[PDB]
């Protein structure tokens, strides 16, 4: 983030396996896998996208 | 010549050092000469139902095929 | 024991799974009996008076 | 030695994961954390259903407008999940089922504004109805409002249609809607959210009823309510406007007797 | 170990005190009331504190017996017109307000009850009749039994309502009963319905009332006079004692505040008022 | 046995408003769901509107609904039916039945009712 | 001893328990009874979702009708199982999810009936299409058709509206749709009811597949087709006719990666 | 089958040698079966209030600044 | 010694099953 000190805020960073709609309201985002960050002191939010996937490597 | 037996304890109050923890007992005398008399013990046995439900004569194991 | 929703108990139902198949020369309508009964961790409790009795006067 | 506030939190079930840095620590509702139901306490005879992960997981209800005429907003468990996905299916397919929750209601603002909210999760919410000819009449749609939840109010305004009554809930705020002092309110696991000080609000409450395990449908265990203890004011300005997130979790939670599939009218 | 009865922790002695720990100081916020403890801002001196909680222990909070309700039954002449009026209250604690308000300071609650039976009569026609001391019938019956519908009728029978008989004149009656509860605790409040509306049904059918629960359902007492027709009428009162022993609660809650209207938690227009007028400067 | 003491008809004309007390001898508290009918002459003998003693919830018939509207007197036992809008054809032989109860399920016409009022008919003169 | 019978066998998973009397004893599909994933093969990261019991049971398909027309039956897997309550439920909540399935087709006739049905258990079951003039075609309603299932044919006839063609199946039974024969169909894990004999077939098919773990509501595993090798005929009659239902049931299943719900264009 | 225990004494007569000091014991005998039947010793326990008070995860040191 | 008095059995936990065993079949015609 890089805003003023004096802002502050929580995004929702998601990540949803495909095959389904891509999510498009944040209910449905909500459902799948996602952390909620929040703006503060520590700059940075990391999000990891575990491997979650059919074969085993993708095109 | 007194019948000091115990309760089977329901809602324990917050005791135990009386009440509550250490057994619950009941002390009975009996006050009269004849049998017929006294007060009913409640504590009695019970049995299989086995004279009633299964009372064939080859013993039945459930698990198998019950006409064979 | 009484006509309670909160406590309520469920319901049972038989429904063909296939159909009753007879041959030729056979009656074509047959019955079925029903049996209830309780297991061994079935138990009572708090004795009432039963509605199924009535003397009038 | 590694700077660990008790500020920073991280809250991990599931796939999901809150973080924060301005909380106010976390409280265990009458400090125990939930669990699965023991076998000495064990009632329903099936096995039980324990959906974990894909029933475990923080999701987030919607968003409510905090302003100066917010009287206050209340939402009933596990009812207000009842449309989170697996989670929200396993409770219609079956007849009981036991669950916890880990309540974190988030809310930020900035040094700049200043309120304070006040996060209560009493157990058996009932809330008063709004005619005053008859009672606890309220019908289960009003009842149960869901994801979108209900509000409190500033005055109690009788339902006078007695041809075709409300049948809804109208709680005033002071008497924490059910008819009790709000200044005692504090007896329940609760955190206030002082804008001041932090920006959300974490509970973690175990399952609390009078039985081993209930009906979902049914029987609401928990009652998370919200109100502001103090107003909301900003700087100078006339409309000062902040939004607050509830982002529910259940936890430990297993379903017993699959049957078929209820549908509520839930209009 | 630390039961009722014993002496609360004896006060400290401390004195001045320049340092970094700032007992203090708190943040309601987290959520814990600061535990602190006289010593800890002011200095105090050794004190060997001999005051014990042993009164208010939740045993001794309810060790009050409390009137409940008040059935009426009377023995009118066999000339009458009127039918001679037997009393049937349903079994609920919420028909007075006194007891209630004590109870409901806890969410649960198991408490084996112990009801006690007082019966005053009088005469109510100025006829300087007479009247035989009279025997009364306190019948329980059970969620479900047939509930009695003549003063005279079979179900009287008690075959096996558990009941008992009471001569007017004598030491209140009394008994004891276990917890009778169909759950682990009597549910105190119940938030939800009994019947889920479906989707396909009926709305009249699908109808309950809210926080009505079949938890706190425990029949009814059925109330008579056993000697029969007197010439002169005798009506009679029986107020009923509930003590609550063995008790154990759950879950603390905020004292109901604003008079009570029926069953529900529910209140009514213009009781909503229950703090009085005080100035924010005066003492 | 519970007694419904009945009261009171007539045969007003169209429009009309005339009203229905029906007490509880009877042991009114939680028991009894007071429901109303009136028997269209041979037709007929319909249930029209139905009160619940614990709470005071009310459902009316599709025909009754609105014009007319069921009253309570809790400390008195009495039960009321305000027959307002009384046309023509709210003539008919008026019922009081009163049945027993479910912990909590509402009185509506397929639950009761035990027993029977007195039957006083409210006739509806025509112009 | 006790007169145990390989003809009386009982199935039971979860809340449902199959009974039967004439029986053909039973077929563990290639010799592996289905199991859960292993560590060994694992493949995607995330905790899996082990559904049991709110899954793993007996569910009953829409039973057909068994005539002297009757060419033959097709249905496919998870596929047929897409509207069974929790397993249902679970199938299109999730990315990746393997199960097995037991099969027990039952159908029974009377000591004066006759004929014979082949349950085959096709792994990966491609059926051929209805077009002579566009390969591979097939519209994904058309290839899943759910609880209902496709059915056999006696002669091909091609699809000849190429302006808006049927994209559906047309499987000749000889050919066991696939332009194989079908005497050799007998290599596939496989059971004959013999109106004679037995009453009822049970294959117990362990997943198989390419992978460790896969898409469900985009590749179908198993099929399960029924082809009288043996005509029905009854007494004198000129139409006999007896039901054939398929109860199928999943087993050691389970889903991974959580999301939104998929809801596909089923018509 | 008795039950003696003893009674925390208030106001001390002027006596020791039966009543003021020698601890004041009494006697109880349960006289019914059913534990719904006997009187609440009063004899209970006391626990502390911290699974109210301070339900607080990390546990509360209260000299230390409560936000760290 | 089996008062009346005694816990019920407790019920035990079992899983799937696939076998000869019948449990669920009978023939009340035996009486039993
Ligand atoms: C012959 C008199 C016998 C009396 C038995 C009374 C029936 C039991 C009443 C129990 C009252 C308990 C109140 C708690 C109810 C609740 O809040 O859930």
């Amino acid at each position: 983030f890089c805003g003023s000190m004096m802002a502050t805020g929580k995004l929702l960073v998601s990540y949803a396996p495909p095959g389904a709609d891509p999510p498009k309201k944040r209910k449905e985002a909500m459902l799948g896998t996602h952390v909620i960050w929040d703006i503060g002191l520590q700059s940075s939010c990391t999000m990891v996208v575990p491997w979650i996937s059919n074969t085993t490597y993708r095109q | 010549g007194a019948q000091v037996s115990s309760q089977k304890v329901g809602a324990h109050e917050n005791s135990n050092r009386a009440y509550g923890g250490s057994t619950i007992n009941y002390t009975t005398i009996n006050y009269y000469r004849d049998s017929a008399s006294n007060a009913a013990s409640k504590q009695d046995f019970s049995q299989d139902p086995s004279k009633f439900t299964e009372p064939i004569k080859d013993v039945l194991i459930k698990t198998a095929p019950m006409l064979n | 024991t009484i006509d309670d929703s909160f406590t309520e108990g469920g319901y049972i139902s038989v429904f063909y799974q296939t159909r009753i198949v007879v041959p030729l020369s056979t009656p074509r309508e047959m019955d079925i009996l029903g049996f209830v009964s309780a297991c061994n961790d079935f138990s009572v409790r708090l004795l009432r008076d039963t509605t199924h009795i009535e003397q009038k006067a | 030695a590694c700077g660990y506030s008790d500020r920073v939190l991280q809250l991990t079930l599931g796939n999901s994961t809150i973080t924060t840095q301005e909380a106010a620590n976390s409280v265990v509702a009458y400090g125990r954390w939930p669990e699965y139901l023991r076998d000495s306490e064990a009632n329903p005879v099936d096995q039980p259903t324990e959906p974990d992960v894909a029933a475990c997981r923080f999701y987030t209800l919607d968003t409510v407008s905090w302003t100066k005429e917010s009287r206050g907003w209340w939402w009933k468990l596990p009812d207000a999940l009842r449309d989170m996905g697996l989670f929200g299916q396993n409770m219609y397919y079956h007849y009981l089922g036991r669950s916890g929750y880990t309540v974190h209601v988030q809310c930020n603002a900035s040094k700049f504004h200043q309120g304070a909210l006040g996060v209560f999760a009493v157990p058996e919410m009932c809330l008063a109805g709004d005619s005053n000819t008859t009672t606890m009449h309220t019908s289960y749609q009003n009842a149960n409002p869901g994801e979108k939840g209900g509000t409190f109010t500033g005055t109690f305004t009788p339902d006078n249609n007695q041809t075709s009554p409300a049948r809804r809930f109208c709680p005033v705020d002071y008497l924490l809607g059910n008819g009790t002092l709000l200044g005692n309110a504090f007896v329940f696991p609760h955190q206030i959210i002082n804008l001041r000080t932090n920006n959300c609000a974490t509970l973690v409450l175990p399952y609390v009823n009078s039985l081993s395990i209930d009906s979902m449908v049914k029987h609401n265990n928990w009652g998370i309510a919200i109100l502001p203890l103090a107003p909301l004011n900003f700087a100078s300005e006339s409309s000062p406007e902040i939004p607050i997130t509830l982002t529910i979790a259940p936890m430990c939670c297993e379903f017993n007797g699959l049957r078929n599939i209820t549908l509520p009218r839930l209009q | 170990a630390a039961t009722s009865r014993d002496a609360l922790p004896n006060t400290e002695a401390s004195g001045p005190t320049h340092s970094k720990e700032i007992p203090a100081l708190t943040a309601v916020e987290t959520g814990a009331t600061n535990p602190l403890v006289p010593s800890d801002t002011v200095q105090t001196r050794h004190v060997v504190q001999h005051r014990s909680r042993s009164e208010s222990s939740i045993e001794s909070f309810f060790a009050r017996g409390a009137c409940v309700t008040i059935m009426t039954v009377d023995n009118p002449a066999s000339t009458t017109n009127k039918d001679k009026l037997f009393a049937v209250w349903k079994i609920t604690y919420k028909d007075t307000v006194q007891l209630r308000r004590k109870l409901e300071f806890f969410t649960y609650s198991r408490f084996d009850m112990e009801l006690t039976f007082v019966v005053t009569a009088n005469f109510t026609e100025t006829n300087n009749g007479h009247a035989l001391n009279q025997v009364y019938q306190i019948m329980y019956v059970p969620p479900g039994a047939p509930v009695p519908e003549k003063w005279d009728d079979y179900t009287w029978q008690t075959s096996s309502n558990p009941s008992i008989f009471y001569t007017y004149g004598t030491a209140p009656a009394r008994i004891s009963v276990p917890y009778v509860g169909i759950s682990n605790a009597y549910s105190h409040f119940y938030d939800g319905f009994s019947k889920v509306p479906l989707k396909d049904q009926s709305a009249a059918l699908g109808d309950s009332l809210y926080g009505a629960a079949s938890l706190n359902d425990f029949g009814i007492l059925a109330v008579r006079v056993v000697n029969d027709h007197n010439p002169t009428k005798v009506t009679s009162k029986i107020r009923v004692y509930l003590k609550p022993k063995h008790i154990r609660v759950w879950c603390p809650r905020p004292p109901r505040a604003v008079a009570y209207y029926g069953p529900g938690v529910d209140y009514k227009d213009g009781t909503l008022t229950p703090l009085s007028t005080k100035d924010l400067t005066t003492y | 046995q519970v007694q419904l003491q009945e009261s009171g008809g007539g045969s007003v004309q169209a429009g009309g408003s005339l009203r229905l007390s029906c007490a509880a001898s009877g042991y009114q508290y939680s028991l009894l769901c007071m429901a109303w009918f009136r028997q269209v002459l041979g037709e007929g003998r319909e249930g029209v509107a139905f009160i619940t003693t614990y709470n005071g919830a009310m459902r009316y018939a599709d025909t009754v609904k609105g014009r007319f509207t069921v009253s309570q007197d809790k400390d008195k036992n009495t039960v009321y039916l305000q027959m307002n809008s009384l046309k023509p054809e709210d003539t008919a032989i008026y019922y009081c039945a009163a049945g027993r109860w479910r912990f909590g399920d509402i009185c509506h016409e397929g639950s009761g009712y035990n027993y029977w009022g007195q039957g006083t008919q409210v006739t509806v003169s025509s112009h």
